């Protein structure tokens, strides 16, 4: 028979055996996360080793089936995913050298601490020590200490490792018939197989480049508004026409400007929308948060949660002497077992987080019909985007009023919309240049466009041109400030957060159009709209079975990424930012630096 | 002369789908109303015969087939459906005249760590004929290299084990199926309803 029929037998045996080995690792990792113990750590490492060894063995066996001879589109993706994901073609010594470098980076990042001057033994860690200082302090010299200290202690150590990390990753990617490690990372968006119109790995760079040119107006006005407000807090260190100092942007790397909201709040006297105090008075518990979240997804027609989710999940901090990992996560164990590990608290944050993680489960529940290999989002950005689109509707003032959490007489002014939209833009918009720059530097480093001799030079040259952020202290090539972020030192792509922001607001406009929403996009609630859930269900069930170009076209009527919905979402803020950025310089000068 | 419907439904042991058990119910009166009214069965779909009028019909012999499958496989038992259960394990004819009854058995057939004692057939050379059983354990040849009675390269064992654990979803949970097959031939009828 044909090798296509011979391959279908190989994938049948894989899907059956993989589901049991992945379920064992998922059940073991759940036990460690819900019961921290040295014994459970061993069970988790042993179960994970069985899954990885079986995965890497079957990845070699998949290479025996030529992809050119497979005609059915599901099997081609599974064979292609299996061949490229595992089996490092690198040498025996290099593969262990890569693991030695990869494992060392996570230890220097997780255990690297910065010690205060005048107290060499009072040393602080990134969590929760250095993060609280970098997100709450208003002192220039305090933040500069934490900024440079983290850059010098953790970054300088990672510099010689990262230079060896790039060459070893490029040799690995070159084995899978890819140009460099950046090209290997960009294959998630490759709609390689289509008649024509196959979405290219290089096209993702082009479309993302276009996005930056389209979002630059809103960012340049947000950069100017933050600048004028920051000059009141930091008087003699910020230039009215220069770039923004790095250590003053609400976090260690400038990833999110949201912690600058007390310093950049448009209207201070207008009250906030926090419903946490009302939830406490109304006797809301952990069950109410997740059950009212279940009602919201049931309202749009999405399925009810499995009863196993209600009894096998850690929806609250158990206590009971059990040590747990209190980090919000959505679990797709692998055999219809869907759980959520969340040490919830009666807060608006956790109420919104519950909807964001339940959206992943609703995504996971829908694509369970597809094979195991194709059981994931179409691209990196699709998954978290779904969780945030649902979270957008539940934070609207109407939804909190309908749930009884917000008073019926709450003032809905244009003053209240600007405060909400700025807080959103400080997180949603501010990260996009930082995200574009971080991946552009890495992509260019992998491609060889930046030599190691000019690594840090181009990092800050791009920080000044693309992000508007200037180095507070001159940094030599002994540093590796890009690696000072978790995703860079832990071999994770960052372009997901760029693409997820584009797709999120594309979904939001389409579902609100279907829901016949009358008004602005930022006050939309897709609740009680069965038609919107139908379009959503068709997108979630597809997963990776269909190209993301076709999957995106079925819900938003477009085969490409479009920033229109995002810019239209922030249009009330754009017109407000433009009137207030009168009397103010909008833009930045690359040459000005706080050290000069 | 009452029909032993209690033994096949209320049985402590059920067989695997590849080795489905068949029992002849004959020479007795059968009360189909007490079975269909029981809300313990999640599936009770009769093809070719009306379930309500089952008590007022006479057949020569009644065949009760018993096996265990997954939740997502109860659809594959129905007539005219295809799949690894219908094609290689248990096939119902296109002109099937009988009833299919199933209910959830996660409380009995699921264990922590996995009940691997229930098993199925993943691969076969040809599809099974209607009402046929295959108990062969011969190694399957997928590639050109001969197996020669050894499991190995491109040589997969035809029978693989279901994995039922108590934490699975309803789709991956074990389900016990009982298939009543009705036969009418030129012979004295032995199974009839109390009339
Ligand atoms: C099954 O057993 C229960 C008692 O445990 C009995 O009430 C019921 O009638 C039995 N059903 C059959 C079909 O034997
Ligand atoms: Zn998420």
């Amino acid at each position: 028979s044909t090798t296509e029929d011979r391959a279908k037998i190989f994938l049948d045996n894989f899907n059956r055996e993989a589901e049991e080995l992945s379920y064992q690792s998922s059940l073991a990792s759940w036990e460690y996360n819900t019961n921290i113990s040295d014994e459970n750590v061993q069970k988790m490492d042993e179960a994970g080793a069985k899954w990885s060894a079986f995965y890497e063995e079957q990845s070699k066996l998949a290479k025996n089936y030529p992809l050119e001879e497979i005609q059915t589109v599901p099997v081609k993706l599974q064979l292609q995913i299996l061949q490229q994901s595992g089996s490092p073609v690198l040498s025996e010594d290099k593969s262990k050298r890569l693991n030695s470098i990869l494992n060392a980076m996570s230890t220097i990042y997780s255990t690297g601490k910065v010690c205060k001057p005048n107290n060499p033994q009072e040393c602080f860690l990134l969590e929760p020590g250095l993060d609280n200082i970098m997100g709450t302090s208003k002192d220039y010299n305090e933040r500069l200490w934490a900024w440079e200290g983290w850059r010098a202690e953790v970054g300088k150590q990672l510099r010689p490792l990262y230079e060896e990390y790039v060459v070893l990753k490029n040799e690995m990617a070159r084995g899978y018939h890819y140009e460099d490690y950046g090209d290997y990372w960009r294959r998630d968006y490759e709609t390689e197989e289509s008649s024509g119109s196959g979405y290219s790995r290089d096209q993702l760079m082009k479309d993302v480049d276009r996005i930056f040119t389209e979002i630059k107006p809103l960012y340049e006005h947000l950069h100017a508004y933050v600048r004028t407000k920051l000059m009141d807090t930091y008087p003699f260190h910020i230039s009215p026409t220069g770039c923004l100092p790095a250590h003053l942007l609400g976090d260690m790397w400038g990833r999110f400007w949201t912690n600058l909201y007390p310093l950049t709040v448009p209207f201070g006297q207008k009250p906030n929308i926090d419903v946490t105090d009302a939830m406490v008075n109304q006797g809301w518990d952990a069950n109410r948060i997740f059950k009212e979240a279940e009602k919201f997804f049931v309202s749009v027609g999405l399925p009810n949660m499995t009863e196993g989710f209600w009894n096998n999940s850690m929806l609250t901090e158990p206590g009971d002497g059990r040590k747990v990992v209190c980090h919000p996560t959505a679990w797709d164990l692998g055999k219809g077992d869907f759980r959520i590990k969340m040490c919830t608290k009666v807060t608006m944050e956790d109420f919104l987080t519950a909807h964001h993680e339940m959206g992943h489960i609703q995504y996971d529940m829908a694509y369970a019909t597809q094979p195991y290999l194709l059981r994931n989002g179409a691209n990196e950005g699709f998954h978290e985007a779904v969780g945030e689109v649902m979270s957008l509707s539940v934070a609207t003032p109407k939804h909190l009023k309908t749930m009884g959490l917000l008073s019926p007489d709450f003032l809905e002014d244009n003053e209240t919309e600007i405060n909400f939209l700025l807080k959103q833009a400080l997180n949603i918009v501010g990260t996009l240049p930082f995200t574009y720059m971080l991946e552009k530097w890495r992509w260019m480093v992998f491609r060889g466009e930046i030599p190691k001799e000019e690594w840090m030079k181009k990092w800050w040259e791009m920080k000044r041109d693309l992000v508007g952020v200037v180095e507070p202290v001159p940094h030599d090539e002994t540093y590796c400030d890009p690696a000072s972020l978790f995703h860079v030192a832990n071999d994770y792509s960052f372009i997901r957060y760029y693409t997820r922001t584009i797709f999120e607001f594309q979904f939001h406009e389409a579902l609100c159009r279907i829901a016949q929403h009358d008004g602005p996009l930022h006050k939309c609630d897709i609740s009680n709209s069965t038609d919107a859930g139908k379009k959503l269900h068709q997108m979630l069930s597809v997963g990776k079975s269909q190209p993301w170009t076709v999957t995106l076209k079925d819900i938003v009527d477009s085969r490409n990424m479009d920033v229109g919905p995002l810019l239209r979402y922030f249009e009330p803020l754009y017109t407000w930012l433009q009137e207030q950025n009168r009397k103010s310089y909008v833009g930045w000068n690359t040459d000005w630096s706080p050290y000069s | 002369n009452l029909c032993p419907f209690g033994e096949v439904f209320n049985a402590t042991r059920f067989a695997s789908v590849y080795a489905w058990n068949r029992k002849r119910i004959s020479n007795c009166v059968a009360d189909y109303s007490v079975l269909y009214n029981s809300a313990s069965f999640s599936t009770f779909k009769c093809y070719g015969v009306s379930p309500t009028k089952l008590n007022d019909l006479c057949f020569t012999n009644v065949y009760a087939d018993s096996f265990v499958i997954r939740g997502d496989e109860v659809r594959q038992i129905a007539p005219g459906q295809t799949g690894k259960i219908a094609d290689y394990n248990y096939k119902l004819p296109d002109d099937f005249t009988g009833c299919v009854i199933a209910w959830n058995s996660n409380n009995l057939d699921s264990k922590v760590g996995g009940n691997y004692n229930y098993l199925y057939r993943l691969f076969r050379k040809s599809n099974l004929k209607p009402f046929e059983r295959d108990i062969s354990t011969e190694i399957y040849q997928a590639g050109s290299t001969p197996c020669n009675g050894v499991e190995g390269f491109n040589c997969y064992f035809p029978l693989q084990s279901y994995g039922f654990q108590p934490t699975n979803g309803v789709g991956y949970q074990p389900y016990r199926v009982v298939v009543l097959s009705f036969e009418l031939l030129h012979a004295p009828a032995t199974v009839c309803g109390p009339k």
